[PDB]
Parts: structure tokens; sequence; C-alpha cells
């Protein structure tokens, strides 16, 4: 059941859910830092946040590393 | 000339762990302010947060970031604990108003204030 | 020079000097002075690297014992690159004799965990980093003693005046205790007591 | 020289350790103490009535802060700030006009009763002896208005009396 | 004009703001949280309080070190009236009590009281004449409190007319009196206590706001059973002539101005009732919204 | 006026029995408690009032601050004077507490305890007499036989 386009639609629904960046203005290849502008705080907080939803321990070179949707969600492939 | 560096190398090391520590203060909030029953929502206190660390963005040197980092880690610390009440959090904030606006104009009529 | 004038001895002069030119000897690697004064305690004056060395000699080796330890305080003077001062106190209780190691710092050099060799020295620590903001390296536990929590400033710095910048009240409109910009209702007349002409001749200092 | 504490044993001589266990199973210097406090039950009670009684003092007491006068004469004060140059909290505040007839004087002379520690380093002080410290120490006040004296509270606290620090004076002008 | 009326510095607690208010009653609620309003601007609260020593005390040290000052009065003589008023800048007027008594009922506190103060402050030259009056109080019937509080409306725009009316919405704060009467157990709208009373302190100390007469918006303005559902949902004396005084009228004025008008920001309901709303034991915030 | 008289009389009796027994909690930080503890000695009773010591806040009568109240202990003070019954009366004592004093100008000292809860009896020294002390309980006794409390809510 715990499979990967599940895992990719919950985070995709919950980048949804998440409400700082206005519009929805969906990219998974986007690297979002500056084309979508984002800072590495609201980077942090992204990657911590699905840490707190579902993620694994996570850390903080891992939290850098990503900067990318569709890369967050093979590096819970990665591992899950 | 050269320092003894106190914990990080360069600016790189420093970033990280400002990193962790506003990760730190992210876990610390909710929890916290369920258990002293303020009266702020948790949206509040997270971007007054945020903001503090937009206070002190601007600094060039790996020393005084571990400085600070020390700072928040001691004063996370002694949050996390019970030790510092209510009224100390809620000095955190500013409800002693303090409008004053940085008109030239409004600082004008009540003056002396350059 | 007789009556009414507290007498010098300088029996234990010499005896001071002689331990500490031993010492200037024993220990050639971190020593830039090592005075005497008329009254007759040693001061030592420390390059702050061999501080845990010095202390661990100055502990033991059965010719100093040393067991005794007291002030610590970094005395803030500015008008030198290193502002601050590490002053040790130390007290033999086998010899009776007082010796001073103070070693120099400026306001990010820190020392290296000095509690692991005088257990005595901790809230010593402790109260000068937050009195001062002298952080002491590899220390255990940092915590703030002798201030408020969300007070901050460090206090006992020339630049934090006589009042502070924060002052509480209790407000109605929330029922709590609040913090106020300082505001004084007297003046605090600070006077200028400095009359010149030179009381000391004896410590005259060359110009330029 | 050193007179130490508690080195001896209870020894294992049979009366030590029966009277030892006596002490122990039948509570005996517990009932000595018991003896010690009726002891002092049956004294007289070393208290004093106060409202009726005030309590015993000394001539050298430092009390009221009164201003002094001459003789049937002027203010004993000069405005001369000697009690604000030494005064520790500061409590004194001068501000000295001349009068009219020539004469140097004030205007404005207080004390924050709040604020002083009471020392009498103005008594030590006043050169002329014009500021000093009462017999009495009966203030008492409803109100934080009330202790912030002035020029004309500190004469009338003075016209209260004189003839008390009259002997005070009289008493002290030979030790200070 | 003649110096220490010139403000100084900064605003409360020994720096000097250049007003003094002559407050009446103030020993209740809104008066009170109006004399820290002006502690915190840090002014001279004349207070006359006709009560024992110990609610005057327990409002005392609001104010800074001798800016506040004590007096009685009472509601027939008139010489304790002059003698308040002596040396006045400002007097603000907030009488009323909402049950009657032996002595005093809602008649002749409404009808004497603003007459002869208003006589007395236009007789020993004031300015800013303030005086309260509830939200629509008319003449409309089933309202002796509603329509004392309008013929009193119409009796000070009589006497000194260059007075500023003011009529604040059904206030809730701290010790709120009908969310209180909810703990022990048709649109309206409250508005919080601070809105108000800054609303207050802003129409005073900003001048050309001044004769016109001013009215407070609570910003919800929906039904009565639903707040009853949320301060129940948040929270787990009863004369019924009170209960016709909070079903009878809501509505809103725009015959005048309000709160984004005169320089004052409000605040819903919500986060104020998240506030008061203790007491749960030894969230479901509904907020309908009915127009 | 037969109530009247009854009114009279019954406000006599109410401010008697609170002026009679009137049991304090002491505060007390610095040697102002030193002070405290010496009119509690024999040689000044607060026990021939019937003024008991009593480390009770539940029950205290009247709180005497006395000691250098600071910033770090503010918060304290008023959580333990807000468990106090309405019935409450507050003597400040010493130099410290009724307007800061030796320790005005400095970080960390409130100055007098006025801004942080109202005082009735303030009464100075440094330390005060403890003859001094007891006078200003008399004084506020006097102020407890002037209360009026039962008169004014009869014509309330
Ligand atoms: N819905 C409402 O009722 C609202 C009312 N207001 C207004 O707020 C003002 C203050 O009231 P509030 O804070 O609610 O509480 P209070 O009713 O306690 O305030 C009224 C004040 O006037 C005094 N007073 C009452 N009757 C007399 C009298 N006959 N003689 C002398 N003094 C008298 C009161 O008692 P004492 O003298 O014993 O102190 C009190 O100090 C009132 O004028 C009211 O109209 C404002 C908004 C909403
Ligand atoms: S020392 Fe004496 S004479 Fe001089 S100013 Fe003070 S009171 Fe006056
Ligand atoms: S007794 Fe001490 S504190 Fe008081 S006025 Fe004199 S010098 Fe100042
Ligand atoms: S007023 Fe004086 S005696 Fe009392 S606590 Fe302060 S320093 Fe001690």
């Amino acid at each position: 059941p715990l499979t990967l386009e599940g895992i990719k639609d919950r985070v995709l629904y919950v980048l949804k859910l998440y409400d700082k960046i206005d519009p929805e203005k969906l990219s998974v290849n986007s690297h979002f830092m500056k084309d979508l502008g984002l800072d590495s705080l609201d980077q942090v907080e992204i990657i911590m946040a699905m840490e707190d939803e579902f993620g694994f321990e996570i850390p903080d070179i891992d939290a850098e590393k990503l900067m990318c949707p569709q890369e967050i969600v093979d590096y819970i492939a990665d591992k899950k | 000339t050269s320092v003894k560096p106190i914990f990080s190398r360069d600016m790189n090391e420093a970033k990280r762990r400002v990193r962790e520590l506003y990760r730190a203060w992210y876990r610390e909030v909710p929890n916290t302010v369920h258990l002293f029953q303020l009266d702020i929502s948790v949206k509040q206190g997270r971007d007054k947060v945020r903001e503090m660390f937009k206070k002190n963005a601007h600094v060039t040197d790996p020393r005084v970031v571990d400085l600070l980092v020390i700072k928040g880690k001691m004063e996370l610390e002694e949050t996390i604990n019970v030790w510092k009440q209510r009224t100390h959090v809620m000095r955190f904030f500013h409800e002693t108003e303090a409008p004053r606006p940085k008109d030239f104009l409004s600082k004008f009529y009540v003056g002396h204030d350059p | 020079t007789r009556p009414t004038v507290r007498p010098r001895n300088d029996v234990a002069h010499k005896q001071l000097s002689a331990f500490g030119e031993y010492v200037a000897e024993i220990l050639p690697k971190y020593v830039q002075q090592v005075q005497v004064s008329c009254f007759s305690e040693l001061e030592i004056c420390i390059h702050p690297d061999g501080v845990i060395p010095v202390l661990t000699f100055l502990r033991d080796h059965s010719n100093a014992q040393f067991k005794s330890l007291a002030d610590l305080t970094a005395v803030d003077i500015p008008t030198r690159q290193n502002r601050f001062e590490i002053v040790y106190n130390l007290l033999s209780l086998r010899f009776n004799s007082r010796i001073r190691v103070k070693t120099y710092t400026d306001e990010l050099t820190p020392v290296e965990s000095s509690v692991s060799v005088y257990k005595a020295a901790n809230w010593y620590e402790r109260e000068i980093w937050d009195m001062f903001g002298v952080f002491f390296a590899n220390h255990p536990d940092l915590r703030r003693i002798l201030t408020d929590y969300g007070f901050e400033g460090h206090p006992f710095r020339k630049d934090f005046p006589l009042s502070g910048y924060v002052e509480l009240r209790y407000d109605d409109e929330v029922k709590r205790v609040v913090a106020e910009p300082v505001e004084l209702a007297q003046e605090f007349r600070k006077f200028d007591l400095n009359s010149p002409w030179e009381a000391f001749p004896a410590y005259r200092q060359p110009p330029e | 020289t050193y007179k130490y504490v508690n080195l001896r044993e209870p020894s294992m001589d049979m009366k030590s350790v029966t009277d030892r266990a006596a002490q122990t199973l039948l509570w005996t210097e517990l009932i000595r103490g018991l003896g010690m406090t009726l002891s002092y039950l049956f004294r007289e009670p070393a208290t004093i009535n106060y409202p009726f009684e005030k309590g015993p003092l000394s001539p050298r007491f430092r009390g009221e802060h009164a201003l002094r006068r001459y003789p049937s004469g002027e203010e004993r004060c000069i405005a001369c700030k000697l009690c604000e140059a030494v005064c520790p909290a500061q409590a004194i505040t001068i501000e000295a006009e001349p009068r009219a007839d020539g004469s140097r004087r004030t205007t404005r002379y207080d004390i924050d009763m709040t604020k002083c520690i009471y020392c009498g380093f103005c008594q030590e002080a006043c050169p002329v002896d014009a500021i000093v410290e009462g017999p009495n120490f009966e203030f008492s006040t409803e109100t934080h208005e009330e202790l912030l004296y002035n020029k004309e509270k500190l004469l009338n606290n003075g016209d209260k009396w004189e003839a008390e620090i009259a002997a005070n004076i009289q008493a002290d002008y030979l030790y200070r | 004009l003649h110096h220490a009326v010139i403000p100084h510095g900064k605003g409360g607690r020994s720096s000097v703001s250049g007003i003094v208010a002559t407050v009446f009653g103030a020993t209740g609620f809104l008066g009170r949280y109006l004399v820290n309003h002006l502690g915190r601007m840090g002014s001279q609260v004349i207070v006359p309080y006709r009560c024992e020593p110990y609610d005057t005390m327990h409002l005392r040290p609001m104010g800074d070190l001798g800016q506040i000052i004590f007096m009685d009065w009472n509601g027939r003589d008139k010489d304790s009236i002059r003698r308040a008023v002596e040396h006045s800048n400002v007097v603000i007027n907030l009488v009323g009590r909402e049950w009657e008594t032996k002595n005093f009922d809602f008649e002749d506190v409404f009808v004497k009281i603003p007459q002869a103060i208003a006589q007395v402050s236009k007789e020993a030259g004031v300015e800013k004449f303030i005086h309260i009056s509830h939200l629509n109080a008319d003449i409309k019937s089933s309202s002796k409190y509603l329509r004392n509080k309008a013929v009193g409306e119409k009796e000070v725009r009589e006497t000194f007319p260059e007075a500023t009316i003011i009529k604040p919405a059904d206030i809730f704060g701290r010790e709120d009196r009908f969310l209180n009467y909810f703990a022990n157990i048709t649109v309206k709208q409250p508005v919080y206590i601070v809105d108000v009373t800054k609303g207050i302190i802003n129409a005073i100390k900003d001048p050309d706001a001044r004769g016109k007469t001013f009215a407070f918006v609570g910003p919800n303005r929906y039904l009565l059973f639903d707040l009853v559902q949320y301060v129940f949902a948040v929270a787990h004396w009863t004369t019924r002539d009170k209960v016709e005084r909070i079903h009878t009228t809501d509505r809103t004025l725009p015959h005048l101005p309000g709160l984004e008008d005169l320089g004052v920001q409000a605040t819903p309901l919500e986060l104020k009732a998240i506030e008061v709303l203790r007491r749960h034991r030894t969230s479901e915030i509904e907020d309908v919204q009915p127009a | 006026s037969r109530g009247e008289y009854v009114v009279a009389k019954l406000d006599d009796l109410i401010n008697w029995a609170r002026r009679s027994s009137l049991w304090p909690m002491t505060f007390g930080l610095a040697c102002c408690a030193v002070e405290m503890m010496h009119m509690a000695a024999p040689r000044y009773d607060m026990d021939r009032f019937g003024v008991v010591f009593r480390a009770s806040p539940r029950q205290s009568d009247v709180m005497i601050v006395a000691g250098t109240l600071t910033n770090k202990m503010a918060p304290a003070l008023r959580k333990v004077y807000d468990q106090m019954p309405e019935p409450r009366y507050v003597v400040s004592m010493g130099s410290c507490a009724n307007g800061g004093g030796y320790y005005h100008y400095s970080y960390s000292v409130v100055r007098g305890c006025d801004r942080i809860v109202p005082v009735d009896i303030y009464v100075p020294g440094c330390p005060p007499t403890a003859e001094a002390l007891l006078y200003g309980i008399l004084q506020l006794q006097k102020k407890i036989k002037r209360e009026k409390r039962l008169r004014i809510w009869y014509r309330r």
C-alpha cells in the first residue's frame, strides 16, 4: 500500500495545504528557491514540516541538499 | 593575526547551526504556548520568531553567529523548561504602545525625536 | 615615616620575589610579567593559552600547594585591544601566601573549561559569562545566574548605563507585569570630582 | 591552639550503657529540657507595653531630618550643597537663589524620605550643624505624596522641637 | 497659554502628557480602563470617588506618583463638583448603573447629573466635554434606560452644545456584564473594550474631531444565539429588564462616522474571547455571521 | 433611624473585628525581614495585639513588603498577592520598598512596590526601628477604624 505514487500525492497536497506559497504555481522540478521565490528559512520550514507530518529523522544537510519537490519525494523514495 | 574559533570554521556551519536552532524554536512554540496558556495564535508567535531571525540577518562573521547560537540555545532551554514564567514570555513581545510611525511630521508634532 | 604608617616587611618581599623568579624559570612559556607590589602579594600576568597547565601545576607540585581558590572577575577596561581580565586568586592552605593569576582576553577569546581543575569555579564561570559575556569554552553547563531571564545586555560592561533599558510595572489592560523604556523621576546628577594637580607623583606616565 | 569537639566514644562499662539505655527507654534528658522551659515559664516576662512606654534610645540616635535655625535667628543652612555632595542616595536637592537683602540663601531644599538611608553623613558634613537628625521615628505615612519633604516642611519640623536637639547637640559637641 | 500644559518627551510614567482629565465615576469598569490608558499616556487623572477608600485603593497605583488625585463628590450637591473642577482641562462624564436602588434609580441621574456638571463646566471654562451614551438609545419603548440616556443626549446637546456625544456598542472586556451573566446559567454587534477606550483617548487628543458625535461598531454583527453557541463552546443579579435591553434594538447608524474614520483599529470577538474565557474546569469557533 | 443606628453599631463591630486580629504574612527579603523578626521578639510583641505571624497566604490579612524588590522577584510577588482574600491591606516597610531608595539607580530594582501592588501604609527607615514598625501597624489599625464600609453599602 505504502507506494511511490501515493507518497508523491501526499507530499503534493501538503504542499498545496501550505499557505505561504501564493499562488499554488506547481512545479515538481522547480528549483523553487530562485524561480518561485523561497528563502532558505521557508526551506527548512517545509522540510521539517514533512518531517513532522510523516517524515523520517531527516538531518539538516539532507534538509538543504534537496531544494526541489520531485527531488524531495525522490529522497523519501531513497529511504522509504 | 588570527583568532581561536569558537565552534565553526566558516559561515557555512554557522548557517547550519542557526538553521537547526530555528527548527528547534519551531518545535518549541506550540506545546509551550499551550502549557502557559497565552493569548496568541501559533501563526503570530512563529512569525514573530522568524521575524527575530530576520532581525540579525546581515551579520558577516562566524564568531558572532556562533554566539547568537549560544544565546538562542540558552533561551530555548530555559523556555522549554518551566522556569521563564508568563511575564517573560509575554515580555518577548510589545504590549506597551509605542505606536510611533516613522513619519517625519508625526515625529515632529511631539518633538525632540530626531 | 614611622608612626601611623603601615610598615613594610621586605623579608616577605624577598621570599615572594624568589618564588616569582622560581615560577618564571620553571614555566618559561606563558610568562610576561611577575610583579610584586609593596604590600607583598604576588601578581602573575599571563597569556591566555596555558591557563589549564598553570592551574594543574599550581594545584599540586609539593613546593606550592595552593588549593584555595578565590575571585575571578574579568575586570573590564577599554583602551586595550584585549578588554577583559580573568583574575584568578589563589591561597595556599599550608603556606599563608596569596598569588593572583591574571590572564588577559578580549570580547571573543575564551578559556577552556577551567572548572575541571577547580571544582569551585562552576558558578564563578557561569557568573562571569552571564554578567559580561566572556564565553568559556567546553564548559559542561552554561546558564544565567544573577540576572533576570528576559533581561539581556551583559550589564557589568561599561556601555551598559547605570540604569537599564527595560523597566517593569503592572498594567491592568492585559492584567500582567509589562516592561517599558526606563523613565526616571530624578536625574542622577553625575559629579565631575576629577580635580587636578596630581596627588600621586610616583605614577607619572610619560607623554608622546 | 585547637580545642576540638567530639573525640570521645560512649564507653562500654555496664553502668554507662545502662544509663544511656535509660536515657533512651525513659526519655530522661527530654524531660530535663521540659524542666528548662518551665524554668523560663515561671520567670517574669521581658516585654514592654509600647503605646504607653516607648523603648529606650541613645542621645546619638538618628531620626527625623529637621532643619534648625540660629538662636532667634535666620536659617542656619546656607545652601552650600555639601549635604548633596555626600548624600549617598542623593536624596538632597538644593537650588539656591540669593535673597533680596544680599545674603546667600536657597529656593528649594528637598529630602526624599523614600530614598534617604539615614546615615547622618549630612550630619557629619553640614559645616554649621543646620540639618540634624531628630529623636523620633513616627511617620507612618498613608501617601507617597507626603514622603517628599520641602523646605517649609523641614522648617516646621524644626519648629516642632528645638530643646530636644538642643540637648542632643549639647551632648554631641564633644565627641562629634 | 500657560506652561506645563505643553507635553514633554515620551508618554507615560512621568513622561508628562498635556491633558488634565477630570473623570467622573470610573470606580467601575470602563472608567477604570480609561484611567489606565491615561496613566499609560502619563496624564493627570482627577477622579472623584464617593465610596470607601478601598476600591479607589485597588485602582490607585494605576497612574504615577501624585499624577492621580482622589476626592469626594456626590450626585446631589454642587460645591463639591465646583471644588472638583476648580482647575480642569477636560472632563468626561461616565456615570450610570444598570439596576435600580432604593435612593437612586434610572431617572434623575441621567436627567439631573449632566445638566448640573455641564452647567458648572461651561461656567468654569473647560474644553472637550465628552459625555458617553449607550448605542441606539432613543425614545423607543420598553427601555427606561435607553429613553433616559436619550434624554441625556438631548440635554448634553442642550447645555454646553459643543460637547462630544459618544455612543459605544455593547462592550465586552475582562469584567463584562453580559458575558459573565452567560457564565452563570436579531443580530448583535459587541466591540472590545480597548478599541473603545483607544478611540476615546484618540478623540480626546486629536482635536478637530470635536463637537461631532461619534459611534462605535462591533466588527461581527451576528445573531445573539450564535454568540451563545460560541461562548458555551469555549466555556464548556438577573433582572429581565436587562434582557429586554439586550433583546430590543441592534442596528447601525450611518449618520455619523465610526472606527476607521477616527484613527483606531478594531479587534473581533474571537481572539478576545480566547483571552477572557478561562474557567474550563478545575475550541469550536463557529461564527455563523448573520449579515 | 433605628436601622441607621444598627448600621452604625454593626459597622463598629465588624471594623473592630477586622482591626483586632490582623495576622500577616512576612514577605521579607533582605535585612528588613530581620527587623520584622525582631519586632516579633520578646521586647516588642505583635502577639499583644493578636497579630500572629503566619506563612499561609490563603488567610493573610496584611501583606508587608519589606526588602529590595527586584524585577526577577516581581511576578512572584504579584502571583502571591493575587491569591490573597479580597480583604487585603498593604504595608510597605523600608526605604527599599517604599520608593526604591538606596538601590534606586540600577537595573533590576522596581522603584518601590507602588509599581506592583497598591500600598496602604508607607513606613520609612533603613532599617526602620521595630518600635516604629509597630507604630505603623497602629496607624493602619486606625485606618481600619475609619472604614465606613457598611455605611457606604447602606446608602450606595
Ligand atoms: N451596556 C452598558 O451598560 C454600557 C454602559 N456604558 C457606560 O459605562 C459607564 C460606566 O459604567 P460601568 O463601567 O459599566 O459600571 P458602573 O455601573 O459601576 O459605573 C458607574 C459609576 O457611577 C457610579 N454611580 C452609579 N450610580 C450613582 C449614583 N446614584 N450616585 C453616584 N455615583 C453613582 C458607580 O458607583 P460608585 O459611585 O459606588 O463607584 C460607578 O462608579 C456608565 O455610565 C454606562 O452608561 C458603556 C458601555 C456599555
Ligand atoms: S551642608 Fe548644611 S549649610 Fe550646606 S547646603 Fe547642606 S544643609 Fe545647607
Ligand atoms: S542621612 Fe544619609 S541619605 Fe539621609 S540625607 Fe543625610 S546623607 Fe543623605
Ligand atoms: S530598606 Fe535598608 S534595612 Fe531595609 S532591606 Fe533595604 S537595605 Fe535592608
